[PDB]
């Protein structure tokens, strides 16, 4: 992949595909 | 992290296996 520059939401979005089950840090 | 180096420049898959934990 490019691993994109990713401001708030795209950044959120990256991390709902690597996360799938847990919710994102926190 | 958060937005500095990710928006401003190329955070990388390994530091999103840093960011779901």
């Amino acid at each position: 992949f490019v691993n994109q520059h990713l401001c708030g939401s795209h950044l959120v979005e990256a991390l709902y595909l690597v996360c799938g089950e847990r919710g994102f840090f926190x | 992290g958060i937005v500095e180096q990710c928006c401003t420049s190329i955070c990388s898959l390994y530091q999103l296996e840093n960011y779901c934990n």
